[PDB]
This record gives C-alpha cells, sequence and structure tokens, in this order.
C-alpha cells in the first residue's frame, strides 16, 4: 500500500482546506486511519482517528473544527479543517494501520514513527498566515 | 493519595508467569525492586523449568506500569498506582507479525509490602520454524511507548502499541500489543486523559548464574501532557 497526501498547502487563518489520502490497492476498508501533524521543534500529534468500525476521534484542540472522514470505494480518508489557526500549521501524515487502533489522539513523541503505523503517507505541508 | 503513597520508596517485586506456547509449557520466576521516584526498575527472571521455548525479549511486557515515574504535572493521570493496594487486572493480546499470538492475564497488587505480577499467559499458532519458537531474535531491546486511553466503562484503562524486535538476520519482528487494565478493587481510581509511558529496557545475564534467566533494567517515564 501506498498513501498520498493532497490538498494541502498556504491557507489564512480562518480558511478552510480539505486535506484528502489516496491509497493505492484492493485493501483498504480493513484499515484503520489516522491524522498526524508535526510542527517544527514539537512532539508529533495524532490528531484524528477514522477506526475501521467507524469510530473517530480528534485532539482536543481541533474537535468541532476538523472532521476525518473515509470513502471504502475511492480507499480515501479527508480531513476537512474549518476556521484554521496559526497552532495548526505542520506537516501533515496519512497512516494506515491493520493492528490494534483504539482512537489514541494526542502527543504521540518526537517522531510520528513513534506511534507504529503500517503504512504512512510522505506528508504535505499546511502553512495557516 | 493512599495508592500513588505506597511508591515514594523502593519497593519489593516478585513476578511469577506460568506459560503454555503451541503446547510448550514453563514457568517463570522473578524477583527484583521498583523505584517509582526514578520510574526505575530492576528484575532478574529465572526459568524454573528449564529453557525458556521462546526468546527472553518476547517476554518483556509481559513481565508492573505501577512503577512509572508520573511527573508532579501528570500525577491525576497515574491508573496504576491509583489502584493499590488491592491493584489490577492486566490483559492483552500479542500479535506477533506473520506468526502466532500470546494472550495474558495478569494481576498486579501488593501481597504486604511487595508488589506482585502473577501472570498466565498462553500462546497459539505460533510456526516452529518462526522467529519465536526458533529463537531468533536479538538479545535487546528498543526504546517504546506505550499510548493510553481512558476506558470509563470499566472504570480502567486500555493501551496499544507494537513493540520492534531486532532479527537476528537484520530484519525486525513487530508484535502489536491490545492491552487492558481493570481495578480488582471496586473503590475509586484516577481515570486518565489521553498520554504515553516512554520505556527503555537494558537486557543482560547474570555472570554467576547457570540456569537460563534474563536481567532487565528498565526506566518507564509518563509523558505526552504539558
Amino acid at each position: 500500500v501506498q498513501l498520498q497526501e493532497s490538498g494541502g498547502g498556504s491557507v489564512q487563518a480562518g480558511g478552510s482546506l480539505r486535506l484528502s489520502c489516496a491509497a493505492s490497492g484492493d485493501t483498504f476498508s480493513s484499515y484503520s486511519m489516522a491524522w498526524f501533524r508535526q510542527a517544527p521543534g514539537k512532539e508529533c500529534e495524532l490528531v484524528s482517528n477514522i477506526l475501521r468500525d467507524g469510530t473517530t476521534t480528534y485532539a482536543g484542540s481541533v474537535k468541532g473544527r476538523f472532521t476525518i472522514s473515509r470513502d471504502d470505494a475511492k480507499n480515501t480518508v479527508y480531513l476537512q479543517m474549518v476556521n484554521l489557526k496559526s497552532e495548526d500549521t505542520a506537516r501533515y501524515y496519512c497512516a494506515a494501520d491493520s493492528g490494534t487502533q483504539l482512537g489514541y489522539v494526542g502527543a504521540v513523541g518526537l517522531s510520528c514513527l513513534d506511534y507504529v503505523m503500517d503504512y504512512w503517507g510522505k506528508g504535505t505541508q499546511v502553512t495557516v498566515s | 493519595g493512599k495508592g500513588e503513597e505506597l511508591f515514594t520508596g523502593v519497593v519489593p517485586i516478585l513476578v511469577e508467569l506460568d506459560g503454555d506456547v503451541n503446547g510448550h509449557k514453563f514457568s517463570v520466576s522473578g524477583e527484583g525492586e521498583g523505584d517509582a521516584t526514578y520510574g526505575k526498575l530492576t528484575l532478574k527472571f529465572i526459568c524454573t523449568t528449564g529453557k525458556l521455548p521462546v526468546p527472553w525479549p518476547t517476554l518483556v511486557t509481559t513481565f508492573v506500569q505501577c512503577f512509572s515515574r508520573y511527573p508532579d504535572h501528570m500525577k491525576r493521570h497515574d491508573f496504576f498506582k491509583s489502584a493499590m493496594p488491592e491493584g489490577y487486572v492486566q490483559e492483552r493480546t500479542i500479535s506477533f507479525k506473520d506468526d502466532g499470538n500470546y494472550k495474558t492475564r495478569a494481576e498486579v497488587k501488593f501481597e504486604g509490602d511487595t508488589l506482585v505480577n502473577r501472570i498466565e499467559l498462553k500462546g497459539i499458532d505460533f510456526k516452529e520454524d518462526g522467529n519465536i519458537l526458533g529463537h531468533k531474535l536479538e538479545y535487546n531491546y528498543n526504546s517504546h511507548n506505550v499510548y493510553i486511553t481512558a476506558d470509563k466503562q470499566k472504570n480502567g484503562i486500555k493501551a496499544n502499541f507494537k513493540i520492534r524486535h531486532n532479527i537476528e538476520d537484520g530484519s525486525v519482528q513487530l508484535a502489536d500489543h491490545y492491552q487492558q487494565n481493570t481495578p480488582i478493587g471496586d473503590g475509586p481510581v484516577l481515570l486518565p486523559d489521553n498520554h504515553y509511558l516512554s520505556t527503555q529496557s537494558a537486557l543482560s545475564k547474570d555472570p554467576n548464574e547457570k540456569r537460563d534467566h534474563m536481567v532487565l533494567l528498565e526506566f518507564v517515564t509518563a509523558a505526552g501532557i504539558t
């Protein structure tokens, strides 16, 4: 499986962005999907999950502004962000996993990879001005 | 809290495990001590049934997170100590990639002044030719985080994480961990916000020990909340 993020870039504070992540192959629906983000000099954060069973979770700082969703036909996961703030500036990564996923959100350590996932996208920069 | 106060000094630890992996039966007895002030564990485990049929490193996570150092600003998130002295049940499923799984049930509680971890382990569907039953893991251990989420319904917590076990040929064997902890007592416990335990483990041998055994020096520190 390859994961490819798109839909990032620059945006005004108060604006919106929809990140997309497309998976290759024919095995998507069984994966729990997640969005991580990391800003310079900070711990990586798991910001939102959508589990295999459909359950969604969100870091407290984005609850009510971010919405995660998946399309098991297009094999894609999305992160709709509204009312973006400077605090949201970071590189955002898509990840997929077939192991135990319980909906953890929050800091995961100095590397996103410290939270072990089967597959990772290369990420996309989001810069809020 | 009463629970927390039990850990301000050095506490003796006893670990006892009965195991059955693919029908291979074994028992392990361990002794040591924990000093939660420093998140420090020193433990020596001995296989009392002869040769351990699985690699020592695969049993590290199974062989007392109540000894984690919770920074003062995070003390309200320490479920493990809050459940003491009556203790907690810790259950795991550990799934080795492309191989078998362990299921463990342990009770962690005080017996007198001693913190005891009593474990039953069942392993099934392993390959005799695989990294586990074939003893192909290196005798070392990487640093890992343990990701904790609350389980209000059971008045406890859950955790998940994967362990990366170095293999002798240079590859890595993943061990996915599902964990649940529930209090043995019916009294109040602390239910945490999401956070993680950062854990470093060093494996060694006692030069004067002829039995199959493992010496473990481990440091566990809670993190993720500012």
